[PDB]
């Protein structure tokens, strides 16, 4: 489950290295259908419970992050249209570092309250 | 609790049932004993009662499935007549109530049924005494709540022109959400808001593949939950939802 | 709030003494003596000082049981705790002298403790969707008493065996009571392969058994989960009042 | 036990009464000889045990 995980979300973020407007489109949609198939495989063994676990809390940051960059992509490939390609570039480094740094801070605050 | 199956409609729990009564018969000078109480259990109870040919009463369950598990059946004689049976017992029983109408923000009840084996003639239900909560503290069953319960007495006819006495133990009980929301709720609301941005592009030829991918999709969704449904013969909301 | 204890036998022309000696400022009880059946036989005195009760008797039949009662259900309600001290003497002149001490010379009181203990051999399964585990083990029930005991001469033997369904059949026609047991938390039905008892000619019992059964687990949480640490119980009830 | 209630006992018995007979201690024997008393009581001893209920009827029942 872990390693599966990892390896996905990190080679996700090396194709954002590329500049290729519309090969995030593909990866980010693909990534989201990847996830409801290890969603239902976690639930299989465990009771329909009232209350989020750590791995379902996991799950709704990956959910919600893989959200965001269709929509920025979205964005990018309009905004490349019009001429703005110098702005387009700017959001690119941006996102850059934002994707590992909302992982990390997922890991610090479980580290703190469970350990 | 032991646990609620929605395909076939049925539920088990774990309880105790108490029956007493008084009877002048069945009395004991304690002097020839030296004893205050006396206790029969397993089948010599019934051996005891063909001895002095008294009749005993005798219960079902109306709605029980299959075998009922009993690890423990014992019955104290006190000498002036009063006797008390005790009984724990794992049954599974049907409930015939359930709607889906609401689903999954329905409400269902669940109902236990005793009734007596012999006519009204020899043995009636006339009180009812609580000598513990009916519902106790721990019940397991993480998904569906307790909300109130309810007993009472009541007599069924029976063959031509006969009645018995029947006692129900009604429970009402509400549905968890936190499991819908986070597995299928939101799954699907981030896939419907995902295809709506892809609209803002004018790449005619894009929404084909998009929109034929989305069908494939809801299928797939359309299996899993009927999973855990039986073969019904009205739509829910959540099948109208889908059909949307 | 009440209290009994039973007696040794006791022989003809033999007398009994009895006191009780409060400690935390408690209201003084209510004590009486009386038989096996129940039948009176003296009451409680309080004299002057009303800081001790004192009961005197002497038995005239060929063979004497007594019963010692303490009673406290007319004291203040809700009280938070209530301790005395309970002193007899069976031939004890003056039993307000020979130091008092705790240690007596012999017992003077019946025996019916029982001594448990339990293993456990294999682990079946576990079961996170249903909350339950299976268990595999031994359990061992021993207690003394006066009766059920055998001469050797008469039978040239050491110790006696029952096993399957004759243990009840043996004590049916001695009708001496029998301690009962049932797991609490059992789900369905359980397997027991091995029902012996052994009996020692001095009164000594001592009960086996080998079982599979199925336990719920209530406590399961699932907040740190998969991280999490959980516990697991296994809970055996005696199937007899406390005065048994 | 657990209570102290005095109450009344009921139930069947079995007199014998014997006229210079040391033998009926022990309960053995047979009655015989002549008419020693008679079982009759010399008065009645009325009661006042009255009871009153209400009933419905059915046509099940």
């Amino acid at each position: 489950i872990f390693v599966p995980l990892f390896l996905i979300i990190s080679v996700s973020w090396v194709i954002f290295f590329l500049k290729d407007y519309g090969r995030q489109l593909e990866v980010a949609s693909g990534n989201l259908l990847v996830f409801v198939a290890f969603n239902f495989t976690i639930s299989g063994d465990l009771p329909r419970l009232g209350y989020l676990t750590v791995l379902d809390r996991f799950m709704i940051v990956s959910f919600c992050l893989t959200a965001i960059v269709v929509l920025i992509s979205v964005c990018q490939k309009r905004l490349g249209a019009v001429g703005k390609q110098a702005v387009a570039a700017q959001i690119d480094t941006w996102v850059l570092v934002i994707y590992p740094l909302v992982y990390s801070l997922y890991i610090i605050w479980v580290y703190l309250r469970f350990f | 609790i032991v646990g609620v199956d929605q395909r076939s409609e049925n539920f088990s729990v774990v309880g105790t049932l108490k029956l007493s009564w008084h009877d002048p018969k069945l009395g004991f000078s304690p002097d020839q004993c030296g004893c205050t109480v006396k206790s029969f259990e397993d089948a010599s109870i019934r051996a005891v009662a063909g001895e002095i040919n008294l009749p005993l009463p005798s219960f079902s369950f109306y709605n029980q499935q299959g075998n009922r598990w009993s690890q423990n059946q014992v019955i104290f004689v006190t000498p002036d007549g009063r006797a008390s049976y005790f009984e724990r017992f794992t049954v599974t029983l049907q409930a015939p109530d359930f709607d889906f109408l609401a689903y999954p923000f329905d409400r269902q009840k669940f109902s236990i049924k005793v009734d007596l084996a012999v006519p009204t003639n020899m043995f009636i239900f006339n009180e009812i005494e609580r000598f513990q909560q009916v519902v106790g503290d721990q019940l397991g069953e993480e998904e569906w709540v307790v909300t109130s319960y309810s007993q009472e007495i009541t007599e069924v006819p029976f063959e031509r022109g006969s009645t018995n006495s029947r006692f129900t133990t009604t429970l009402l009980v509400k549905r968890n959400l936190e499991y819908y929301i986070l597995r299928i709720f939101v799954p699907l609301f981030l896939i419907i808001s995902v295809s709506w941005v892809i609209f803002f592009l004018k790449d005619y030829g894009r929404q084909l593949e998009v929109a034929s991918g989305n069908l494939l999709v809801f299928v797939a969704f359309n299996f899993t939950i009927s999973g855990d449904l039986p073969r019904l013969g009205y739509l829910t909301v959540l099948d109208r939802f889908m059909i949307v | 709030r009440y209290l009994t204890q039973h007696t040794r036998n006791l022989q003809p022309g033999d007398t009994f003494h009895a006191l009780v000696e409060p400690i935390g400022e408690a209201p003084l009880p209510r004590l009486r003596l009386t038989d096996s059946g129940g039948k009176p036989l003296a009451f409680g005195l309080i004299d002057q000082p009303g800081e001790s009760v004192e009961l005197n008797y002497t038995c005239d039949q060929d063979i004497c049981e007594l019963v010692v009662h303490v009673d406290g259900t007319d004291g203040q309600k809700d009280s938070g705790e209530a301790v005395y001290r309970l002193l007899v003497g069976i031939n004890a002149p003056n039993l307000r002298e020979s130091g008092q001490t705790p240690v007596g010379s012999s017992v003077f009181l019946e025996s019916d403790l029982v001594t448990v203990g339990l293993a456990v051999d294999q682990i079946v399964g576990v079961d996170q969707r249903s909350e339950n585990f299976s268990v595999v083990g031994t359990l061992k029930l021993s207690w003394h008493d006066p009766k059920l005991g055998f001469s050797p001469d008469q039978c040239g033997c050491t110790v006696k065996s029952f096993e399957d369904a004759s243990i009840r059949a043996v004590a049916g026609e001695i009708n001496l009571p029998l301690p009962s047991f049932s797991f609490y938390n059992q789900q369905g039905n359980r397997w027991s392969q091995n029902q012996v008892i052994f009996v020692t000619p001095d009164g000594r019992a001592s009960y086996f058994e080998r079982f599979t059964v199925t336990l719920q687990a209530p406590d399961f949480d699932f907040l740190a989960y998969p991280f999490d640490r959980q516990k697991f119980s296994i809970k055996v009830d005696l199937a007899v009042p406390t005065n048994m | 036990l657990d209570k102290f209630q005095p109450t009344y006992t009921t139930g069947s018995f079995q007199l014998i009464l014997g006229l210079n007979a040391p033998q009926v201690i022990s309960g053995e024997g047979e009655p015989e000889g002549e008419v020693f008393a008679s079982l009759a009581s010399l008065e009645i001893k009325p009661e006042a045990h009255v009871q009153e209920l209400e009933i419905r009827l059915d046509k099940d029942t």
